[PDB]
């Protein structure tokens, strides 16, 4: 029943602070200790610290003493983590997760996790991405397969969400990890579909970049 | 021996006596074994000292800590009895009364954790073991978690040995003193992913460094596709040629871009997907970024791919001059 929602600025400038939030639904927040965990890219989970909404009693990891402050409001059912003196090493995904002794044993230890929220510390500015279709250089064969794609070039910061046909195509899809080069990210997404579906139905990629409030849909057309 | 028991009894009598004298600490849910008849059953008491600590409000740490050392002295240290808890919960009071009764009945530094291996590839139906080693006696206060595609971790095994609700029955947890083992009884396709242990015995909590598990598969040749710059992009003054290699195994592969017969290495970006959770293959994207000016100065663009599935390199090309 319970869900936790992490939210916060996607881009922050070195030396500033950032304030993350954890919105709990499906139950009161007074039943949970709320713990924050971060994961730098291609690294493992690091426990940041926790706060007890009951009394605001907090605990911190060694390495986040004097970086981190936990705060809460019960009536808003949301927990806060403030992180100060930011450097590039703070660029990471932040999750929140729970401990509880008010239910079963199986529900005590980090049973629930937020979806996670990426935070980039950087001096660069929010750059909207450019979307370009990858369409077959050679024409259609009736009864076969076909692979289409979208280049999403030159955006900052992470992340971007790609879909195909607003969710209707989920199989046959590969969205590759973005690559930074010269301050900008570039990713491709592909989808493999029947030769019939391409001529009969429209095939479109929907790319979102919430950091720049960009929304782009692009139909892939033969060339 | 029986000086240890009576000391425990009085410590538990002390706890019960000074617990009763608001209805806020009565919400915490403790759990008891079905049967508690031997000294080695005191493992089940040790397992509940975590919550027992939290309820103890208003440096009582010393009290629980010294109870624990007494229990460790009493339960046996030779072997690791797994406790079997009843589903029915108890207040802090009834729990205390129960263990007190059991005692009367029977009288007649930050914690480091090392995970290993760091990475592993294994076949379908294989039995896999992952280990965590704790720097200290942490008892049953370690749990195992899974994570895929950098998404939300998911609890697999809690309290060293208990399966979480929701988790496949093939996952199981074992403990021998300070050695903890996550075992996957006959690996499935969807098991590709990262596994982490977490000590949650005392603050600060600590995760293991993680284990990257990949599935072995039979070989699979890539589907190779090359794409010229879109007219839309050329208009913008850029020219990205893209090569997609899809659903290949193993992951080890090499791609060269040639322009009119000559290798270009600058302006190339490579990206590889994580192992597919349904087919255990990999896919790869190679993009060669040129200026429109540069792109329009040459004719033949080739993506040349080396993979073990072919004795000669797989080649995909286009001539700009046609399109």
């Amino acid at each position: 029943e319970v869900q936790l929602q992490e939210s916060g600025a996607e881009l922050v400038r070195p030396g500033t602070s950032v304030k993350l939030s954890c919105k709990v639904s499906g139950d009161t927040i007074t039943a949970y200790y709320l713990h924050f965990v971060r994961q730098r890219p291609g690294q493992g989970l690091e426990w940041i610290g926790r706060i007890d909404p009951e009394d605001d009693s907090t605990k911190y990891a060694e390495n986040f003493k004097n970086k981190a402050t936990f705060t809460a409001d019960a009536s808003s059912n949301t927990a806060y983590l403030r992180l100060s003196s930011l450097t590039s090493e703070d660029t990471a995904t932040y999750f929140c997760t729970t401990v509880t002794f008010y239910y079963s044993r199986e529900l005590r230890w980090f049973a629930y996790w937020g979806q996670g929220t990426l935070v980039t510390v950087s001096s660069a500015e929010t750059t909207a991405p450019s979307v370009y279709p990858l369409a077959p250089g050679t024409a259609l064969k009736s009864n076969s397969m076909v692979t289409l794609g979208c280049l999403v070039k030159g955006y900052f910061p992470e992340p971007v969400t790609v879909t195909w046909n607003s969710g209707a195509l989920s199989s046959g899809v590969h969205t590759f990890p973005a690559v930074l080069q010269s301050g900008l990210y570039t990713l491709t997404s592909s989808v493999t579909v029947p030769s019939s579906t391409w001529s009969s139905q429209a095939v479109t990629c929907n790319v979102a970049h919430p950091a720049s409030s960009t929304k782009v849909d692009k139909k892939i057309v033969p060339r | 021996q029986q000086q240890h028991l009576e000391q425990l009894l009085m410590d538990l009598q002390e706890l019960l006596s000074r617990m009763e004298n608001l209805p806020r600490m009565l919400t915490f849910k403790f759990y008891l074994p079905k049967q508690a008849t031997e000294l080695k059953d005191l493992q089940c008491l040790e397992d509940e000292l975590g919550p027992l600590r939290h309820v103890l409000d208003l440096d009582a740490e010393n009290f629980i800590s010294n109870i624990r050392v007494t229990v460790v002295k009493l339960k046996g240290s030779d072997n690791t009895f797994e406790c079997q808890f009843d589903d029915e919960s108890a207040t802090v009071v009834d729990f205390l009364r129960r263990w007190i009764a059991f005692c009367q009945s029977i009288i007649s530094s930050d914690i480091q954790v090392t995970q290993s291996p760091a990475s592993l590839s294994a076949s379908l139906e294989e039995i896999v073991t992952i280990t965590c080693q704790a720097s200290q006696d942490i008892g049953n206060y370690l749990s195992w978690y899974q994570q895929k595609l950098g998404k939300s971790p998911q609890l697999l095994i809690h309290s060293a040995t208990s399966l979480a609700d929701g988790v496949p029955s093939r996952f199981s947890g074992s403990r021998s003193g300070t050695q903890y083992s996550l075992k996957i009884n006959r690996l499935q396709v969807e098991d590709t992913g990262i596994y982490y242990c977490l000590q949650h015995y005392s603050t600060p909590y600590t995760f293991g460094a993680g284990t990257k598990l990949e599935l072995k598969r039979a070989d699979a040749a890539p589907t190779v596709s090359i794409f010229p710059p879109s007219t839309e992009q050329l208009a913008t003054g850029g020219a990205s040629v893209v090569c997609l290699m899809n659903n290949f195994y193993p992951r080890d592969i090499s791609v060269k871009w040639k322009i009119d017969g000559t290798e270009r290495r600058d302006g190339v970006l490579d990206s590889v997907t994580d192992q597919d959770s349904k087919d255990s293959t990999y896919s790869m994207s190679s993009t060669l970024s040129l200026t429109k000016a540069d792109y329009e100065s040459h004719n033949l663009y080739t993506c040349e791919v080396v993979h073990k599935t072919s004795s000669s390199p797989v080649v995909k090309s286009f001539n700009r001059n046609e399109c």
